[PDB]
RNA sequence: AUCGAGGACUACCAAGAUUAUAACGGAUAACGAGGAAUUGGGGUUCGACAUCGGAGAGGGAGCUUUACAGAUGGCUACCAC
RNA sequence: AUUACUUUGAAUAAAAUAAGGUGUUUAAAGCAAAACAUUAUGUUAAUGAAUAUUCAAGCAUGGGACAAUGC
RNA sequence: ACCUUGUUCAGAACUUAAAGAGAAAUCUUGAGUUUAUGGACUUCAGGGGGAGUAUGGUCACAAGGCUGAAACUUAAAGGAAU
C-alpha cells in the first residue's frame, strides 16, 4: 500500500512487450510553510512532518548512491 | 621529519646515511611511500625491527584520531546453540599505522598483523589497505 | 548478425543472456518476436527445457534449441 | 616493593580493575639509580635467576668513540648539558642514555651522547657527535 | 511485503490442490522456484510446468496431477550439516518411505536423498509430501 | 607452583604408557635429559611392566643402579632416564638388545636386533646452526650437539650414528623418493613414502605420506621422521611392519 | 625499571579511548574446565570436592635466602586472638 | 576480492560417556589373563579397543547454489 | 450531466455454505491456508487476590500520568453454551 496511508491503489502505467528531480518536487515543503498564517491548522503541521519524513528518507539515499554532494542537508 | 627533542634515528642506520628497508614475510609488497619516504619510524613493520608473527586478521578502519595509529573494527557473527541463529558482534582492536600509508582514511578496508607488544593495547600493525567510499569527512592518519 | 564474445564468470552487454537476446533479434530482422515459453517436462528421470519463441510476428550461433511458432 | 604488572591499571574502556591475588615477585620492580657526576662507585644487585646487575651510582669516566676516526678512548666526563626528557636531569648531572655532554678532548692528541646503560650495564659508554 | 517469493509460491500450489485445482498460476517466477519444481518433478509429484515470460520475471502455470498433499517452505534456510539430515527428516516428513526435503547445497538444489548421496550438506529451502 | 614440578598423578601421565587408572596415586615422573616428558618412556616402565623383570619399584633400582643397562653405547644408572625413540638399549647380562620403536597403536614397541646392528642407531637432524668461531653443528632428536658435520647434512635430514666410535656412517636427504616413520598423532607409528609437501607460508609444512597398500594419510613436517632411502629401511621395523588395518 | 615486551614508571607533546552489538555500575548463598543428574529430539539444573589451571594460609603490608617464594609447618611491624 | 555455508583432514591429557575383548562363581566391577603349549619353549615381541567424540573459536583443502561487504 | 446495462480498478459494508477454523458463541475482504506446527517485524500475558498498591526515578502549577514490586493469603477465579 501507500507509504503513509492505508491507501492501496494500483494504477501503473503498462510498458509493451517490444522494445523497438523527485527530491527537488518534494520541496511542497517549502509551500505548506502558508503555515507562517495558518498557525493552528494542525493538519497541515502533521502533511509537512510527513513531507519532511520522505526527505530525509530520499536524502539518506541519494548520498548511499552518491548522487547528491556529501554535505547536502535540507533545511528551511 | 626531525620535529622532537632526541635525534630521531633508523634503528638500522648505516653509511653508503643509507635508508633501510626490509619487507616483511608472507607476500605483502613493501609500499614505495616507505623506500623513498623520508619519514622515521621505529615501530614500522618495513623499516624497522619488528615482525610479523603468527596471527593474521582484517576489518574496517574507523578512527584514525590517534598519532600513527587506528582502531580497527571487525564485524563478525556468533552463533547460539539453543536457538540455531546468529548475532552480529563487533571489537575494535587498536593497530599502529605507519606513515609509509598517507592516503589510508576512516572506513577503509585493511590487512592487519601480530607483532611484539607496542604499546598497552597496540599489538597488531598495519600491512596494506584499500580504500573505499567517501563520507563527507576525509580523517587521514 | 554481429560477433561478439562471451566472457567466463566483463560488462552486461558480454553474458549468455543479452548476447542469446541480441543474437535472436538481429537474425530474426524485420519479423518480430512477441512472446516466449520454456515448457519443462520430466523424460526418462531427467527434466527437458523446451524453449519456444513464441509470437513471431540460431542452434549453430548460440545453442538453443528453440522452436519458433506463431499465437493460436 | 614497587611493582610492574597491569593488575593496578584501568581497561582500554576506562573501568576499574577488579584484584583477585595479592602482589608477585615476578613482577618486581626496583629503585632507580640515577647515575650523577661523580667519583667511582657500582653496586652489584642479584637479579632473578642469580644474575649480577652492575649498578653504576656515580662514575667520572666513559670510553667514548669517534666514528670517523675509528678511535675508541677513555676520557673523564666535564658536565651533562643536555637531556632529551628531563630538564632537571641536566642540573643534577644524572647520567642516563641519550644524554648529551661535553667532555674534553685532551686525548682526541691522537660534544658527546651516551649510549649505554649505565644504571644496568654499570658504565659510561658513548660515542662524539 | 513479498519477502519470500518461494513461500508464496508453495502456498498457493498447496491451496490449488485443496481445491482440487488442475493448475495453478504464480505471479514472480524465480531460478529457485522453477528448481524446486524439478525436485517436485523428477518425484512425478507434479506433472510439468509452464514458465511464460513477460519481460518482468514473467509468470509460471503449473500442472497438478492429485497426488501432492503439501508443499512448504522453511523460514531462514537454515545450515544443515549431513549429521543433521534425520533430525530433520523425523520433524518435517510423515514417514521414512514418503517425504522428500528440499536443500539448496553448491551442487545445485537437490533433494535429501540425492544430496545424501552426493555428500553435501547447505541451507534447507522447503519440504513436499 | 612457585617453582618447577616433582611428583606426577597418574591419570596425568602419558596414555601410551597403560598405567592400571587403581594402580596407585602417582606416575614416576622422567627426570630430564635427551627426549621430552611425553616422547619418553621412562626406565622403570620398560622393565616392570614391558619386559617384568622387577615386580615393584624396590627391585628396579636394584638393577639400574648395579650398571645393568646400557642406553645407548654409554651405561645409565637412573631409575627414570627418559628412554625415547629408536635409541637403543641393551642388558649385556641377559644377552639382549632391544630397540624403542613405534608401532600402529600409538606405543612405544621393544623391537628386538642382533649384537651387530645394536652398534648403531638412526638419529633425525632438528636444526643446524652457525658457532662462534664459524663452527657450524647440528642437534638431532636425541637433543645432541655432534661436532663439525657434513656440509650437506642440512635441517630436516636422517644421520646414521655409531655407539663405539659417535661418527657418521650415512646420512639421508629429505625429499619425495624417501622411506619414513611417524612419530606424530593419529598417523603415529606408520611406515611409509614421501611422495608430496605443500608448502603454506604461514603455520606449517604439510606432508602427503602414500603407504606400501596404497593408502595416503597427511601429517604435519614436524612428525615426519626419515627411516631409509628408496623404499629401504635401515632398521627392522616392528612385528606390524608399520602396516595399519583399517 | 625489569629476566624480558609494555604508561610498567618518569619528563615533554597531542586529545584522545569505551558505549544501545549494553559501555560504566550493582547481585551472586561465583573459583574456571574435564564432567554430574535428568532427557524422543531441543533442552533445564548442577560442578567446594578424583584430574588440570588459579588464589590463600587470622587481616593487610614489607622483605631475607636461593635457580624458582613477595614463602607464612621463613622473618619484621601494625590490627585481632 | 574477501566473508559466510558445506565436505575432507591436520592437530587434539587422562579419568568419565558410548564402546571392542575378557566367565571377578555371574554383576557392579578391574585391565587384567588364558583357549594352549595339558604349560619352563612361544601361542607371544600376547591383549591396552582405531578407543569415536568434543561445543565456540583457530589452520588447510574440494564445491559456489543460497547469503553479506564496494568496484 | 441525471438515469438503464457490460467489464475493470479502489473504499465502507451485507447475505448463503453440506466447506475451513474454533471450547462454543461465532469468523469467511479471516478468527481460513496450523501437531500436515516456520512469510517479515513490533508490543503484550503466565491461577485469583495483595495491586497498578509500597519504594526508587521522572513529567505536571495541581489533580494526576508513565516505569513498577514484595511479604502474605487462597482451591479455585474465570469463558461459551445446555
Amino acid at each position: 500500500g501507500r507509504m503513509y496511508n492505508p491507501g492501496r491503489g494500483i494504477s501503473r502505467r503498462c510498458i509493451p512487450y517490444r522494445r523497438s528531480e523527485d527530491l527537488y518536487f518534494l520541496m511542497r515543503a517549502v509551500s505548506v510553510r502558508h503555515l507562517e498564517k495558518n498557525k493552528k491548522d494542525k493538519d497541515a503541521k502533521y502533511h509537512l512532518i510527513l513531507i519532511e519524513s520522505k526527505i530525509h528518507r530520499l536524502t539518506r539515499y541519494y548520498k548511499s548512491a552518491k548522487v547528491l554532494e556529501a554535505s547536502f542537508k535540507y533545511d528551511a | 621529519e626531525q620535529t622532537e627533542r632526541a635525534y630521531q634515528k633508523q634503528v638500522f642506520h648505516h653509511h653508503s646515511v643509507k635508508r633501510y628497508h626490509k619487507q616483511i614475510g608472507m607476500g605483502f609488497v613493501t609500499p614505495a611511500e616507505a623506500i623513498k619516504g623520508t619519514y622515521i619510524d621505529k615501530k614500522c613493520p618495513f623499516t624497522s625491527d619488528v615482525s610479523i608473527r603468527g596471527r593474521t586478521l582484517s576489518g574496517i578502519v574507523k578512527s584514525c584520531h590517534m598519532k600513527r595509529t587506528i582502531i580497527v573494527r571487525r564485524d563478525y557473527f556468533h552463533y547460539v546453540s539453543k536457538y540455531q541463529r546468529y548475532e552480529k558482534r563487533h571489537k575494535n582492536i587498536a593497530v599502529h599505522c605507519s606513515p609509509a600509508f598517507r592516503q589510508l582514511k576512516e572506513g577503509d578496508h585493511v590487512v592487519i598483523g601480530q607483532c611484539r607488544p607496542l604499546s598497552k593495547t597496540v599489538r597488531f600493525n598495519v600491512l596494506k589497505f584499500t580504500s573505499r567510499g567517501t563520507g563527507d569527512k576525509k580523517q587521514f592518519a | 548478425i554481429g560477433k561478439r564474445v562471451v566472457a567466463h564468470t566483463k560488462p552486461r552487454s558480454r553474458t549468455s543472456k543479452a548476447v542469446h537476446e541480441a543474437y535472436l533479434n538481429e537474425m530474426l530482422y524485420p519479423v518480430e518476436v512477441a512472446g516466449q515459453r520454456v515448457h519443462a517436462t520430466l523424460v526418462h528421470k531427467k527434466v527437458a527445457n523446451s524453449k519456444t519463441v513464441f509470437v513471431a510476428v540460431y542452434k549453430n550461433i548460440t545453442g538453443e534449441k528453440v522452436k519458433f511458432a506463431f499465437p493460436v | 616493593g614497587i611493582t610492574r604488572d597491569s593488575r593496578h591499571k584501568r581497561r582500554a574502556t576506562g573501568g576499574k580493575k577488579n584484584s583477585m591475588q595479592k602482589k608477585k615477585k615476578n613482577t618486581m620492580g626496583r629503585q632507580p639509580a640515577n647515575t650523577r657526576l661523580g667519583a667511582i662507585r657500582v653496586h652489584d644487585v642479584r637479579c632473578r635467576y642469580g644474575i649480577i646487575k652492575r649498578r653504576a651510582l656515580r662514575l667520572e669516566n666513559g670510553n667514548f668513540s669517534w666514528a670517523s676516526q675509528s678511535i675508541t678512548k677513555g676520557t673523564k666526563i666535564l658536565n651533562v648539558v643536555y637531556n632529551a626528557s628531563d630538564n632537571d636531569f641536566v642540573r643534577t648531572n644524572t647520567l642516563v642514555k641519550g644524554a648529551i655532554i661535553e667532555i674534553d678532548p685532551a686525548p682526541f692528541l691522537w660534544l658527546a651522547c651516551i649510549s649505554s646503560r649505565p644504571g644496568q650495564t654499570g658504565s659510561v659508554e658513548g660515542y662524539i657527535l | 511485503v513479498r519477502v519470500n517469493v518461494l513461500a508464496d509460491a508453495l502456498k498457493s500450489i498447496t491451496n490449488a490442490e485443496k481445491q482440487g485445482k488442475r493448475q495453478v498460476m504464480i505471479r514472480p517466477a524465480s531460478k529457485v522456484i522453477c528448481e524446486f519444481l524439478n525436485v517436485m518433478m523428477k518425484h512425478q509429484y507434479i506433472t510439468d510446468y509452464t514458465v511464460v515470460d513477460t519481460h518482468r520475471s514473467g509468470k509460471i502455470v503449473v500442472n497438478l496431477n492429485g497426488r501432492l498433499n503439501k508443499c512448504a517452505v522453511i523460514s531462514p534456510r537454515f545450515n544443515v550439516t549431513l549429521s543433521e539430515f534425520d533430525k530433520w527428516e523425523a520433524n518435517l516428513l510423515p514417514s521414512r518411505h514418503f517425504g522428500a526435503l528440499v536443500l539448496t547445497t553448491s551442487y545445485g538444489i537437490l533433494d535429501n536423498t540425492e544430496a545424501r548421496a552426493k555428500h553435501t550438506g547447505g541451507r534447507i529451502l522447503g519440504f513436499f509430501y | 607452583a612457585r617453582g618447577p614440578r616433582h611428583h606426577l598423578k597418574r591419570l596425568n601421565a602419558p596414555h601410551h604408557w597403560m598405567l592400571s587408572k587403581l594402580g596407585g596415586t602417582f606416575a614416576p615422573k622422567p627426570s630430564h635429559g635427551p627426549h621430552g616428558m611425553k616422547e619418553c618412556l621412562p626406565l622403570i616402565l620398560i622393565l616392570r611392566n614391558r619386559l617384568n623383570y622387577a615386580l615393584n619399584g624396590r627391585e628396579v633400582t636394584m638393577i639400574v643402579k648395579n650398571r645393568t643397562i646400557k642406553i645407548d653405547g654409554k651405561i645409565r644408572t637412573d631409575t627414570r632416564y627418559p628412554v625415547g625413540f629408536m635409541d637403543v638399549l641393551s642388558i649385556p647380562r641377559t644377552k639382549e638388545n632391544f630397540r624403542l620403536m613405534y608401532n600402529t597403536k600409538r606405543r612405544f614397541c621393544l623391537v628386538p636386533l642382533t649384537a651387530e646392528q645394536a652398534k648403531f642407531k638412526l638419529c633425525k637432524i632438528e636444526k643446524r646452526v652457525l658457532g662462534t668461531g664459524a663452527i657450524p653443528y647440528i642437534v638431532t632428536h636425541d637433543g645432541r650437539t655432534i661436532r663439525y658435520p657434513h656440509p650437506e647434512l642440512q635441517a630436516n635430514d636422517t644421520i646414521k650414528l655409531n655407539l663405539e666410535t659417535g661418527k657418521i656412517v650415512d646420512f639421508v636427504k629429505f625429499d619425495i623418493g624417501n622411506t619414513a616413520m611417524m612419530i606424530g598423532g593419529n598417523g603415529m607409528g606408520r611406515v611409509g613414502v614421501i611422495v608430496k609437501r605443500e608448502v603454506h607460508p604461514g603455520s606449517f609444512e604439510i606432508v602427503h605420506i602414500k603407504d606400501a597398500k596404497g593408502n595416503t594419510f597427511t601429517t604435519r613436517l614436524n612428525n615426519v621422521f626419515v627411516i631409509g632411502k628408496g623404499t629401504e629401511t635401515l632398521v627392522n621395523l616392528p612385528l606390524d611392519k608399520g602396516i595399519k588395518k583399517p
